[PDB]
RNA sequence: AGCUAUUAAAAUCACAGAUU
RNA sequence: AAAAAUCUGUGAUUUUAAUAG
């Protein structure tokens, strides 16, 4: 005992406190192991190491590993060649005697408690319970004091903004690790060692150790492999902002020592390339600073991922449209000549003409809506109410907008009290009202883009998820359609800014002939047209106090965007019996078919849903771009490679990053999404399936393959890991095999950002499929928003249907020999919809009879409900409609002496008319 | 009681908004603060207190005229 | 016009009961069939105007009602509020309105970050005693704290030797300034 | 065309035989003629409605086409005024100067107004930030010197520079909007 | 020998509800 | 000055289809 403890102490140190004595200590640590019998990224228990604490240093553990003498000597040969570099911890080699055997020992000096893998794993598998590893690492590294954790919500990004400040202090750890990785790989090539380097070999300090599986070779021409080292760490280095030290401009715009000409620079191509060769030297694959040089769709995702990581070092004022001098009718101008994207880089127009005269409507229309001329000819602006960058203000000055309350319907309310509603028994009461807003409702709601942050995907895993999510959309068809064949439902709607100052969308759709619409559309396939959205406040009944804004995209964006997508979008609503439900009705038994189809085929079923906190604001840029790439993948014959790129840029330039006009000031939007896009309800759906699949892939990799017995799952895990981190091309044979495995055990029902899942319960408990504890993990490092467990639900039995879908509860009833589901709403919504109205003339019901019809159609399902109070909700609406019709008929008789016949309209206060709408076939 | 209070204050902002209190933000941020909080309140005792604070402000704008509620 | 067809219908349908020659009956029935066809056209043309008349009357009745309501919204809404405040059983609303009906009414009310500020006009000593109790103002169902008092062009009352000396001697009205003790 | 006259002539002959008791051998021929004349009249009359409804279709289309021309000519002439209204505001002397400094003659759009414009609007939230921006009454932004010319509070009323001191700052209606101008 | 009536469907226009 | 979509209700005009005279 003591004799062995003597030598481990070393020949030049002392003060080692034994944590477990001469016996090894059992501990749980994360590993990234690929082997003939296992391929996992989880954590394993290890027994071979004795750990000792050094008392003098802040955090220094003497760890000694004992193994067969041959293995100890093998490491010594490897260490002796590598030791002269600056990335290897001090090793000491010796052997010790036992009563009947000899065994070797390898002693490491001053190794920190946790490897780099534990930091990465602890952040990519996160839940507010059993989080002691992440909490521990913060304290020892020195990011925050222990008093910080006293706050019960310290971990919530959208409620504790200071958290992003704490993580940034870990940025030095991550950045320091990489610069020591490139130094180590260089030693490998020179000294001639072949091996695979991974995170679990590295301390938090940056030193490498535990290289027992490396093999020797001739000096020089060594081979290091680092696909899994960088890939697994990618979300962390973007979440922790590790490249802050590389900021190009280190002066404040408001400082008196600033210079003017510094703002002009826009071309940072050389700067980005220098970083790549500095940190990712041995990454292997090519990297094109400007995505216009890429070859495939997979390369555009690959390069655009790096650009999002390197965009943190570029000034915020360098992005946006690039404008140029121009001549119109002989007088000068400033007009768009390109664009500078955070993701895609710099793109130049292929068509710009510097001299124009006798403008046609097409030239006149795109000149007027292009921000270049209006932004340049107005004063500057500094708005301290919002974090978003903003420089412009109308010559007329700024203004403000308020929101007025609703109008109270006295006659209907008195009717409810007479019937017995709203009694002090507290059965039902009003919950939806018309809320007012202060003068700054718009800008202070645009400020919520603060939550948008530059997330970075681990590209080695987003390749496979991009393949699987695409398989869900292979049923539908798509292509380009001529302007003669488009369909528009509402011509009486705003055309955006500044075109709305002259007329609504109908005026422009008839002033532009078909040939001029196709001329403009063909022009957009080779040029970029920036446009402005306008923030307008929604005025409708709500149950929550916060105001909600919706942007109206300029006409030239939607007029061209839907002509490019209309054929694909209309196919999603015509296909029936698929994952996307956007086109299915809830009447005529549609609700029963939707649920009965979802539940069919899943063994041992369970039911769950989930919620995205602030989806519109926190949606990452990278995953919104991919949603535009998947929906455009159908254009295979009608467009060449370059035509699809310039149609992708036009979507990013007009929707993702925009010049937003609100209350007389133009602001530069940082990202996210806007509800006014032509692909809103369908671009959300693709993102929704991206998170659901990405949660499956993330967890399936982490299950200990050494104890799995479902051979089909065991083989899938090994093929999945091999296809991600150890292959250059995805074999589509596996994807069809894995996609056919989700459809049997993880069936889905998706509709925009609202969806339901029916999943095999036995597999989820073991971890072969996603689970609510897995959706917390994927959102934290892919959306950096915390998904509180109280906002989602689980229903362990299918007889009750989903708890809540599309804001409507579900009930199951038995009738004759058949049993079916029925949706019914929240009762307070139907009653409150009549008491409070948004227009004064609606206070008198007799003017609008048809408002309570078509509102009792939604209330019929309540008639089947158990609670007698809920039953009254439907029958009161029938009496109310009866009261109105008999009042109008007698009123017309007295006033004009003509009697209306009641027989034709007597079907509206009998439940037989309403029941026909929830009858199958 | 409670549902009468939640409806007797929707008409108050209707009277105040018609009287053009929206011109100056300081007095419109005071009313909208009460209007929003009174609607969400569940305790009838507290909801009454806010209504009286809003009602007292309304009288200050010289809008009493003839009263039948002696 | 329709009476002609009915007279022919009654006679010719009854003719079946007598021994009229079949060949004449065939012609007689043919004429009756034509008359019935004409009657149907009269019914369709007449009633198509009748249903149009009903629609026009109902449409204009709704329009007349709608335009009538919008012409008196502001005055009507004030009555709506004061009719609603009666339905409440609380006595607090009665106290405020009773004071307002009296000679004591509030001046401008100032929101503030620290505490709201009140200004109250007290025309007579009785009005001052109404709201002032224990050295504090009891208005709007809350305790309001007095800071300073203002005379008719003066502040001499500030010493608060006011209960009897000032009522007989000095002029009125008397104005108070207060702040809310509890912040909402 | 003359079918109606032919039918009327046949009708006259038909009654001019029946009313006096003409032999049936002639009446039968006339009755056949009436069927021919009436049926021919009806078929020709069927064209009248087709022509009439095509005439109204033509009238609706012509008016619709004519109205569309007026609307199109109105908007384009309105956009010329807007487009040439903005051309009058450009300070192209200042803008062109920076375009020479740019290496390739191109500059970001989000930087032109902040570098070349002559007026700046600053919205301040708290006096803690006001005194951070203002120094001796001048503001520096984008490495350029601006001086304060005008101030307006949230309500839209004018505020004096001497009125923004600490004690009176609490009374003001923040946010406070400053209007600045450059000195060259 | 082609003309009149009642239902069903499609299209256009107008208004009104619910959902993300 | 009040957005992108899906579903449903009422009314008016036109056409088509079926049955009856
Ligand atoms: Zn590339
Ligand atoms: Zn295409």
């Amino acid at each position: 005992d003591m004799a062995y403890l003597n030598r481990v102490r070393g020949s030049s140190a002392a003060r080692l406190e034994p944590c477990n004595g001469t016996d090894t200590q059992h501990v749980y640590r994360a590993f990234d192991i690929y082997n003939k019998d296992v391929a996992c990224l989880g954590k394993f228990l290890k027994v071979n190491c004795v750990r000792l604490k050094n008392l003098d240093k802040h955090d220094a553990f003497y760890v000694v590993k004992r193994c067969t003498k041959s293995a100890m000597e093998h490491e010594q040969s490897i260490y002796s060649r590598l030791e002269k570099c600056g990335a290897v911890a001090e090793h000491d080699f010796f052997t010790w005697k036992d009563g009947r055997a000899i065994y070797g020992n390898v002693c490491r000096k001053d190794l920190t408690e946790y490897t780099m893998m534990d930091l990465c794993y602890a952040l990519r598998n996160f839940d507010e319970n059993n989080c002691d590893v992440l909490k521990s690492i913060l304290i020892k590294v020195g990011a925050c004091e222990e008093s910080y954790f006293n706050n019960k919500v310290w971990f919530d990004p959208v409620e504790n903004e200071d958290i992003h400040r704490v993580y940034a202090l870990l940025g030095t750890i991550v950045s320091r690790a990489m610069l020591k990785c490139v130094k180590f790989c260089d030693a490998m090539v020179e000294q001639g060692i072949v091996g695979v380097v991974t995170l679990d070999n590295q301390d938090l300090n940056g030193d490498f150790y535990d290289f027992g599986d490396f093999t020797c070779s001739i000096k020089g021409m060594g081979i290091p492999i680092c696909t899994s080292y960088y890939s697994y760490m990618m979300p962390v280095m973007g979440m922790t902002n590790c490249l802050a030290s590389e900021c190009f401009v280190k002066s404040d715009i408001f400082g008196e020592d600033f210079k003017s000409y510094d703002l002009l620079e826009y071309d940072f191509t050389e700067h980005k390339t220098a970083l790549f060769n500095k940190y990712f030297k041995y990454w292997g694959l090519q990297y094109h600073p400007n995505c216009v040089d890429c070859s495939d769709e997979q390369c555009i995702v690959h390069c655009a991922n790096f650009n999002t990581l390197f965009s943190t070092t570029i000034p915020i004022t360098a992005f946006g449209p690039l404008c140029r001098k121009c001549w119109i009718d002989g007088v000068p101008l400033v007009t768009t000549a390109g664009y500078h994207f955070k993701q895609l880089g710099i793109v130049w127009n292929n068509d710009l003409n510097l001299h124009s005269s006798r403008l046609s409507i097409n030239e006149l229309l795109q000149f007027c809506s292009d921000p270049a001329l209006l932004i340049a000819s107005s004063p500057a602006l500094v708005d301290q109410r919002t974090v978003c960058f903003s420089v412009a203000a109308l010559g007329t000055g700024m203004t403000n907008q308020t929101v007025k309350p609703g109008h109270f319907n006295k006659e209907f309310y008195d009717f409810l009290l007479e019937q017995g509603f709203f009694s002090e028994g507290s059965e039902l009461t009003l919950k939806h009202f018309f809320f007012a807003q202060k003068g700054d409702a718009a800008v202070k709601d645009f400020d919520y883009y603060r939550y948008n942050r530059p997330t970075v995907l681990d590209i080695c895993q987003a390749r496979v998820v991009y393949q699987i999510v695409q398989r869900y959309f292979d049923i539908y068809e798509g292509g380009c359609i001529t302007a003669k064949e488009v369909v528009v439902t509402n011509l009486n709607k705003s055309a955006g800014y500044p075109l709305n100052k002259f007329g609504k969308a109908g005026l422009y759709y008839e002033s532009l002939s078909y040939e001029e619409q196709d001329e403009l559309y063909a022009y957009t396939k080779r040029n970029i047209l920036p446009t402005m959205t306008q923030l307008n406040l929604k005025y409708a009944i709500s149950g929550k106090e916060r105001a909600r804004t919706v942007g109206g995209v300029s006409l030239l964006s939607t007029m061209t965007t839907r002509q490019y997508h209309q054929k694909h979008l209309k196919s999603i609503v015509n296909t029936r019996g698929a994952s996307v439900v956007i086109g299915t009705t809830k009447f005529y038994g549609g609700w029963d078919n939707m649920l009965k189809n979802l539940i069919d085929g899943v063994e041992n079923p369970c039911l769950m849903g989930w919620d995205y906190p602030k989806c519109d604001r926190a949606l990452p840029n990278m995953i919104r771009m991919i949603s535009a790439m998947i929906l455009g993948s159908k254009h295979t014959t009608c467009c060449s490679s370059t035509d699809r790129f310039f149609r992708l840029c036009n979507e990013l330039a007009q929707v993702l990053t925009e010049v937003v006009y609100s209350n007389g000031g133009f602001y530069l939007k940082p990202g996210g999404t806007t509800s006014g896009d032509a692909t809103t309800a369908y671009a959300n759906s693709v993102f929704n399936i991206f998170q659901a699949v990405s949660a499956n892939v993330n967890k399936l990799l982490s299950v200990d393959s050494n104890v799995c017995h479902n051979l089909e799952v065991k083989q899938l895990q090994r093929k999945l890991y091999e296809c991600c981190y150890r292959s250059t091309t995805v074999d589509d044979q596996f994807v069809v095999e894995y996609y056919g495995y989700l459809r049997k055990h993880f069936s889905m029902m998706i509709l925009s950002d609202d969806g339901v899942v029916c999943y095999n319960n036995d597999y989820a408990s073991l971890g072969y499929v996603a689970d609510l504890n897995a959706f917390k993990a994927v959102l934290y490092y892919q959306n950096n928003v915390f998904m509180s467990a109280s906002k989602c639900w689980i229903e362990p039995d299918i007889n009750k249907g989903p708890h809540e879908f599309c804001s409507q509860h579900t009930m199951q009833i038995v009738d004759k020999d058949g049993t079916y589901y029925l949706p019914y709403p929240d009762p307070s919504r139907i009653l409150s919809a009549g008491v409070f109205v948004d227009d004064v003339v609606k206070t008198d019901a007799v003017v609008l009879l048809e408002r309570y019809v078509s509102l009792a159609i939604d209330a019929y399902p309540l008639s089947k409900h158990e609670n007698p109070e809920y039953k009254k909700v439907f029958y009161v609406l029938l009496d109310w409609v009866k009261h109105l019709y008999k009042t109008l008929n007698a009123g017309v008789l007295e006033s004009f002496s003509v009697t209306l016949l009641e027989d034709s309209t007597a079907k509206f206060w009998d439940e037989s008319f309403y029941a026909n709408m929830y009858e199958k076939s | 009681k409670l549902t009468d209070i939640k409806c007797s204050n929707v008409v108050l902002l209707g009277c105040l908004s018609s009287m053009n209190v929206s011109a100056n933000s300081t007095e419109w941020a005071y009313c909208v603060d009460l209007h929003n909080k009174i609607n969400l309140c569940n305790d009838p005792e507290k909801a009454q207190e806010m209504l009286l604070a809003l009602l007292a402000f309304f009288l200050s704008k010289n809008s009493a005229f003839g009263l039948d509620d002696l | 016009s329709y009476v002609i067809y009915e007279n022919a219908r009654q006679q010719y349908e009854d003719a079946v009961n007598n021994g009229s020659p079949p060949q004449l009956v065939k012609q007689l029935r043919h004429a009756m069939n034509v008359a019935k066809s004409e009657f149907d056209r009269e019914a369709s043309t007449q009633r198509k105007l009748d249903r149009m008349a009903e629609q026009a009357a109902a449409q204009m009745y709704k329009e007349a009602r709608a335009v009538n309501r919008k012409s008196k919204v502001v005055s009507a809404m004030h009555s709506l509020l004061f009719g609603m405040l009666r339905r409440l059983d609380m006595s607090s609303v009665d106290t405020i309105l009773n004071l307002a009906k009296d000679g004591v009414v509030p001046l401008s009310v100032i929101p503030a970050v620290s505490a709201t500020k009140l200004n109250i006009v007290t025309s007579d000593i009785d009005s001052y005693n109404r709201i002032q109790r224990e050295g504090c103002v009891h208005y709007a169902g809350t305790i309001w704290n007095i800071i300073d008092i203002k005379d008719n062009d003066g502040k001499v009352v500030h010493v608060k030797e006011v209960t009897a000396q000032n009522a007989e001697s000095l002029s009125w009205p008397l104005v108070l300034g207060c702040e809310r003790i509890v912040k909402l």
